[PDB]
């Protein structure tokens, strides 16, 4: 918001928020399979 | 004891499998055998292209079952086809018994290994079998002392290995003697997997057909009639059931015989039944005309 | 970003370039030599995390290191990192050409070694040849070669005895004789490696003989591991096994010898390549040449020459079994590195073609070698593999995006594999997807027991195989908790 | 350890016990006016070593680190302290300059070979080995 | 953060610049609650096939 240190708190929290998306984007993946994966249980 | 063997792994084919459990299923209880049709490829591998059967005699699974006049019938016969196919070995079946061999079955395995030493003798079960996954087993059959020594296990290299137990501690003694399961793998490919697949063509006119209106009624009333009669219990269902203890739950509030299991399983047949009926009464009639 | 510069945050700068996915943002004038160490190196390490982006990845790094060592000091752990991923001949070769003028040889030597364990192997033979022609002083070159490097290594590890013989003492005591005496000599074997035990093998000498078969030719091939780089005592011993000396024995014997001495000299192979490839082209039979041809490939590992690997092609072609397995296995260590069009060609159809067993599976796995650092391509070759006849091939086709992929994490690779998984019950493809994954999320290592944690639940036990393979390779240079417990009822399960 | 070795220790207890048991245990003297008791029983045991730690390192995870800020120095061709990987904050510590190589190549330090410039400052000898030349 | 209220102006030292990071994390923390939902429709349908 300021110059000050508060945007590199706020920096630090977007740094390693930003690797987790990543990480995130796997997880959907795999519940979108997990759903026919549940189908293919009963089998 | 010392001998610089090798292990056959069996590659079975989905059109030789198919016909090794329609013999056995057939042969019921009386044990019966046949003849393995195939190819030798690689250094160990033995594959099962198709398989024929040796007669139905209640001397099966004996030297005496195997019959010459069928082998050299077929042989000039199968030259004529363009496939003139080696003897990789021999199937049979125990439906009286499991994976173990019985006593004459050891010996005729041993024919078979002095005319190809890559011969087998897999064991077919389709009422002695534990497992739907078909209950095969695989035995080239050498002596009790190689298991003895722990020879066994370095003649088998290039194995993986398997056990399972159709039948207690009698069969797990008997194939330990033997060779154990050794590993069966499938040949298989999408376009035998299609043809496996099918039903019915049929499902053509039976998606579209609908019955007599009369029907549509006779069906309704004898669901709503049912439901009446478990509808008394229900009531007690619902007031009740804090216990969760599957025993004391039945004598208390019926469980066992329970009025919601069934209410449920009503109300969906029910409508589903009237949905098909009706969908396809209504879609015949805008179409035809 | 005018603004973030007049306040001299290096950080908001490069965050604010990061999201813009802009070259020009990114490019330096808040690290033109003013606080020179330190700030660039954490700038790539997060271009290759955050972003699987290949375009600005690429970009940012091939620009780097060129303003980089220009500035009144290059630091040498980010050109490193750069470099492995791009393969450019470029960024190694400018960096020492300011180091001669100095006149600081030991810093380009720190370099060069660096280089020959982390770079792409391939990559690492052209360079050699490359420094020459550029002009920079033969003593740098020779750590380049990496002959040095393995040898400087070795000379610790065999004085020091890292190992201690006293835990090879156990297992020998404690085994009888059956299949566990061959698993025995493979323990003691993998243990002591790069450093002489000629102890084990003189002394139990017996147990090599009992062994029948292939586990024969196994237990004299870990003879190789022991006598790993050397060439004192560790050669002579070893010569008995092989017909080089007394004793050769069988002839499973022999060939698990010349396996051992290709396996001894592997890429650092040069002088081994044209002894081996002799014997194989002559004969192009036996046991014993199985195991040269083994050999051969392990030694001419990466500078992807066509000579050797068409010498080896012809082999499979003439269609002898137990040549075809090794001759099969060898195209994909030699090509090993870097994209190889004839390569991926010859390999896809031969092994298809064939109902060879063992050459069907040293042909299968040649092909996914070959792959490595070139994601796309591969998407191409997995799902023919898949479709096919053969279950080993099905296996294979994991192997080949593992590989291509092994970089940077995508989505595409992972989104592939796991279709095939679900769909259908078959055990080969379900294995498949899940042990893809390790080599592919490895730029985040937890990632991969997250993924795992629900498919170690199936019951299918090829699941739960393709389950623990896949934390093995994530996990192992940098640990994880998690991993370790999924792991246990993999243990405790009964099937093998 | 060597099963050999250890057998020796536990046979030595065991003969002790056994012997010195077997004399005390039958001897009668709670009746006599000497009174040591007519009984007395004779176990002894063995202990063995457990996994050591001089002085305390830090240790998260599995360990792909491990350290502690105060510094002992160890000797190169004789890593005795057997890294984790991901270190490079203990591999030469934070950069030396306190021996004859001194860093021009800042905080680059692999926990394989480093060797930096060794003509900046001489503070000890470092003799040559031509030792794995010999083993090439 | 801040309700309002400039510190030093957008020119002198610029403070929009390092400020526009503050309105990334909006981005973020818009992101966090969607995640929240994911973990639960992700466990539900686990939990389901595991039984």
């Amino acid at each position: 918001s300021f110059l000050g240190p508060e945007p590199e708190d706020l920096e630090d929290l977007y740094s390693r928020y930003k690797k987790l998306q990543q990480e995130l984007e796997f997880l959907e993946v795999q519940e979108e399979y997990i759903k026919d994966e549940q189908k293919n249980l009963k089998k | 004891a010392p001998a610089v063997d090798t292990a056959e792994q069996v590659y079975i084919s989905s059109l030789a499998l198919l016909k090794m459990l329609k013999h056995g299923r057939a042969g019921v209880p009386m044990e019966v055998m046949g003849l393995m049709l195939g190819e030798f490829v690689d250094d160990y591998t033995v594959r099962v292209i198709d398989v024929f059967a040796m007669p139905q005699s209640g001397t099966g699974v004996s030297v005496e079952a195997v019959d010459p006049v069928f082998q050299a019938k077929m042989l000039d016969m199968l030259k004529q086809t363009g496939r003139p196919e080696m003897v990789v070995g021999w199937y049979h079946s125990h439906p009286g018994f499991g994976c173990w061999l019985s006593g004459v079955d050891i010996n005729t395995q041993q024919s078979f290994e002095a005319l190809s030493e890559r011969a087998v003798a897999v064991v077919v079960d389709p009422i002695q079998s534990v497992k739907g996954k078909v209950v095969i087993d695989a035995f080239r059959l050498i002596n009790a002392n190689m298991m003895v020594l722990g020879h066994e296990p370095r003649q088998t290299t290039s194995n993986l290995g398997h056990l399972n137990k159709p039948s207690i501690q009698a069969l797990i003694h008997g194939l330990n003697r033997h060779y154990y399961s050794i590993t069966i793998n499938y040949r298989k490919n999408e376009l035998e997997q299609k043809m496996l697949l099918n039903l019915h063509k049929k499902s053509w006119m039976e998606g579209l057909t609908l019955q007599d209106y009369s029907e549509h009624c006779k069906h309704n009333e004898s669901v709503v009639k049912e439901m009446l009669e478990l509808a008394k219990n229900y009531n007690k269902a619902v007031e009740e059931e804090d216990k969760m203890t599957p025993e004391q739950l039945a004598i208390k509030n019926v469980g066992k015989q329970d009025p919601k299991r069934h209410l449920e399983e009503h109300v969906d047949v029910l409508m589903t039944s009237n949905i098909v009926q009706c969908l396809a009464a209504m879609l015949d009639t805008v179409v035809f005309k | 970003f005018q603004r973030c510069l007049d306040d001299h945050k290096y950080k908001q700068a490069i965050g604010i370039a990061l999201e813009t996915r802009r070259l020009d943002v990114f490019e330096k004038t808040i690290l033109e030599s003013n606080d020179v160490p330190g700030m660039l190196a954490y700038s790539l390490k997060l271009c290759m995390s955050l972003m699987q982006n290949k375009q600005f990845r690429n970009k940012v790094l091939r620009v780097l290191v060129k303003i980089y060592m220009n500035l009144e000091k290059p630091d040498f752990i980010n050109v490193c990192q750069c470099l492995i991923f791009l393969d450019d001949t470029q960024a190694v070769s400018d960096i020492l050409e300011k180091l001669v003028k100095e006149d600081n040889l030991l810093m380009a030597y720190q370099i060069c070694f660096d280089l020959y364990e982390s770079a792409s192997q391939q990559f690492l033979s052209s360079v050699i040849q490359n420094l020459r022609t550029v002009g920079t002083p033969l003593k740098m070159i020779k750590i380049l070669s990496g002959e040095m490097a393995i040898e400087l290594h070795l000379q610790f590890l065999i004085r020091n005895n890292n190992t201690d013989l006293m835990i090879l003492k156990n297992t020998k005591d404690a085994v009888r004789n059956s299949v566990c005496h061959t698993a025995t000599v493979i323990a003691n074997s993998f243990m002591h490696c790069g450093t002489t035990s000629d102890q084990f093998l003189r002394d139990n000498l017996e147990w090599l003989a009992r062994a029948t078969n292939w586990a024969k030719f196994t237990a004299t091939a870990s003879l190789g591991v022991i006598h790993k780089g050397h060439e004192k005592e560790a050669l002579q011993l070893m010569a008995t096994y092989l017909p080089k000396d007394t004793s050769p024995g069988s002839a499973y014997q022999e060939g698990g010898g010349l396996y051992a001495l290709g396996l001894i000299h592997a890429n650092h192979g040069g002088d081994i390549i044209d002894y081996l490839l002799n014997q194989l082209k002559n004969a192009s039979n036996d046991i014993v040449r199985h195991g040269g041809s083994l050999g051969l490939g392990l030694a001419a590992m990466g500078t992807a020459r066509q000579d050797v690997y068409d010498l080896l092609k012809t082999n499979l072609y003439q269609d002898d079994a137990v040549t075809g397995e090794a001759a099969g296995l060898a195209l994909g260590l030699v090509m090993l590195g870097s994209k190889n069009t004839q390569a991926i060609e010859d390999m896809v159809g031969y092994a298809q073609e064939t109902q060879h067993e063992k050459i069907l599976r040293g042909l299968a796995v040649g092909i996914a070698l070959v792959m490595y650092g070139r994601m796309e391509e591969a998407d191409a070759l997995i799902e023919s593999l898949c479709r096919d006849k053969d279950p080993i091939l099905r296996r294979s086709g994991m192997y080949t995006v593992a590989m291509a992929y092994c970089g940077s994490g995508n989505n595409k690779a992972i989104r592939r594999l796991l279709h095939v998984a679900v769909s259908d019950v078959n055990d080969d493809v379900r294995r498949a997807a899940v042990e893809s994954l390790g080599f592919i999320l490895f730029r985040t290592p937890e990632q991969c027991p997250s993924v795992v944690s629900l498919l170690s639940e199936s019951y299918n036990p090829h699941v739960r195989y393709g389950a623990a393979m896949a934390l093995g390779v994530c996990c192992a240079g940098t640990g994880n908790k998690e991993a370790i417990n999924l792991l246990e009822p993999m243990t405790n399960d009964p099937v093998n | 350890e060597v099963p050999k070795e250890k057998e020796k220790e536990k046979v030595s207890t065991a003969v002790l016990s056994i012997t010195a048991k077997a004399k005390k245990k039958e001897k009668e003297k709670e009746k006599k006016e000497e009174e040591k008791m007519e009984v007395d029983e004779a176990e002894k045991k063995e202990e063995k070593e457990k996994k050591k730690e001089p002085e305390p390192n830090f240790q998260l995870l599995d360990n792909p680190a491990r350290v502690m800020p105060a510094q002992l120095k160890v000797l190169s061709m004789t890593e005795t302290c057997r890294y984790q990987p991901f270190k490079p904050l203990s591999i030469g510590g934070i950069i030396i300059l306190k021996d004859t190589s001194e860093d021009i190549e800042e905080l680059v330090e692999p926990v394989a070979a480093h060797g930096p410039k060794i003509e900046e400052e001489e503070q000890e000898p470092e003799p040559p080995e031509p030792f794995e030349y010999i083993d090439d | 953060m801040a309700l309002d209220g400039p510190e030093q102006m957008e020119l002198e030292e610029g403070k929009a610049g390092s400020g526009l990071r503050q309105y990334y994390l909006s981005k973020i923390e818009e992101l966090q609650l969607i995640v929240n939902d994911k973990s639960q429709n992700l466990r539900r349908l686990q939990a389901q096939r595991n039984e």
